[PDB]
């Protein structure tokens, strides 16, 4: 909990709300700029160094044989932590259209602080979920095997029910469970009865054999469901198995920024209480073996900016660092379109 | 709005005026952005803001009379400041 002032360089325009922080061995790198991969950076990819409160978005190369995936603005992250590697699914691509691709991170080669991604095109089979944005992907482990939990967020109407006046409007997909098995790309879903209502943009904390799914929003009410769920799920021989517990003690949040501290110990910053009461207090969540214990910690200080500007976002930097971003009085004296903190958290 | 001139371009062509064959109308898109569409209204020139206005021409209209395709009607001045059809118009950076 110590707040800092960043300064960025001269690409400061790329960052905008809805980026990822990818991180290989403490190398963190930003993902989904704005507009189109440019020709001073054909990827999209940069390594986001942050040194002496100054960041310098430096261009960094795929492979020979990647796929050059477009930049998206809301994609499901999860770190498939098992030759390290990330899952990217969904997502906005700078036209407005959702994705529906699985893109796998990997880094095939690296020299002396430069490193060579390798970004493949996984596609799915069977029940493949919807193209979606604002969901959460994360990998759980059972009986030696993995498998990847992925909850429903938003998405567009679909082809039918899709009319031009409102060509843009959104609605939450079904709350249903699609479990992804990425050594055949094979989706299945599953239809818990525990979970009712439609909820994007939550937080989804994975401990080894669950899925910890608090906070989020829930647009086909708009309301903000305090509750949490406990997904176990169970790998047998055959077909898996997945349950769902309702608990107490959720935060009432959407847009809350996940990073893990310590070891099974996680913290959670500000999301919106309401629409007009951004999040200030932020809560650290003791996980454990098997019980789940959302807790509230020191209330880092806040700039008065912060206090000031209506909307703000970010992500993890993966090490307990959590990078902000803040608009900017849109009346001043030309200030910038962006400005940025960082908050360890030790 | 132009039925009255197109009704007149099927008499100057010798044709029926109750001809209902299918016109092939031929359009023109044009999306423009035209920057710095802002006034002071009070103290301080701050803000600069932009705009785009997307809009259309009728071209060309021309009936298939029988096996031939006559020009019904053909725009005076294509590339005028009163006919560009206006479409859709925000305040955005183009
Ligand atoms: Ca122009």
């Amino acid at each position: 909990m110590s707040l800092q002032m960043v300064t960025v360089g001269h690409n400061i325009a790329l960052i905008q709300p809805g980026f990822s922080l990818m991180n290989f061995d403490g190398q963190v790198f930003f993902f989904g700029q704005k507009g189109w991969p440019k020709r001073s950076c054909p990827t999209g990819v940069f390594h986001f160094d942050i040194k002496q409160n100054h960041l310098k978005l430096k261009p960094a190369i795929f492979s020979k044989d990647s796929c050059y995936l477009p930049p998206l603005r809301y994609p499901a992250t999860c770190s498939y932590k098992g030759k390290h590697q990330y899952i990217i699914h969904g997502g906005k691509t700078p036209n407005n259209e959702l994705s529906d691709k699985i893109y796998i991170m990997s880094v095939a080669c690296k020299n002396n602080k430069k490193v060579t991604f390798r970004c493949t095109e996984k596609d799915l089979v069977g029940d493949v979920p919807e193209p979606r944005y604002g969901h959460s992907i994360d990998v759980v482990y059972s009986r030696g095997k993995s498998m990847g939990v992925l909850f429903g967020g938003r998405s567009y109407m679909p082809s039918t029910q899709r009319t031009t006046e409102k060509w843009n409007s959104v609605a939450d997909c079904l709350p249903h469970v699609f479990l992804i098995d990425f050594e055949f790309g094979c989706a299945t879903s599953y239809i818990l009865p525990e979970l009712q209502d439609g909820l994007s943009f939550h937080v989804s904390i994975a401990r080894n054999d669950t899925v910890y799914i608090l906070g989020g929003h829930s647009l086909a009410s708009n309301i903000r469901p305090a509750n949490l769920y406990r997904i176990r799920v169970d790998l047998p021989l055959g077909t898996p198995a997945v349950n769902c517990t309702v608990l107490p003690g959720g935060i009432s949040v959407s847009s809350a920024i996940l990073t893990q501290t310590n070891n099974d110990e996680f913290v959670i910053v500000g999301g919106y209480q309401l629409e007009n009461q951004k999040r200030m207090v932020c809560s650290l969540v003791s996980l454990g073996d098997n019980t789940i214990e959302i807790s509230e910690m020191e209330t880092p200080d806040w700039t008065s900016d912060i206090k000031h500007s209506k909307i703000w976002f970010g992500s993890n930097m993966g090490n307990g660092t959590i990078f902000l971003g803040i608009p900017g009085d849109n009346k001043q004296a030309m200030s910038e379109a962006f400005y940025f903190y960082t908050l360890r958290c030790s | 709005d132009m039925e009255e001139d197109i009704l007149e371009g099927m008499r100057s062509q010798d044709l029926d005026d109750y001809l209902n064959g299918p016109f092939t109308v031929v359009v023109k898109e044009s999306c423009d952005g035209m920057g710095d569409v802002s006034e002071k209204h009070g103290s301080g020139p701050a803000v600069p803001e932009k705009a785009v206005r997307f809009s259309f021409t009728v071209m060309r209209i021309t009936i298939e009379h029988g096996s031939q395709n006559v020009k019904v009607f053909e725009e005076p001045k294509p590339n005028s400041e009163l006919c560009c059809k206006p479409l859709c118009l925000m305040l955005a950076d183009e």
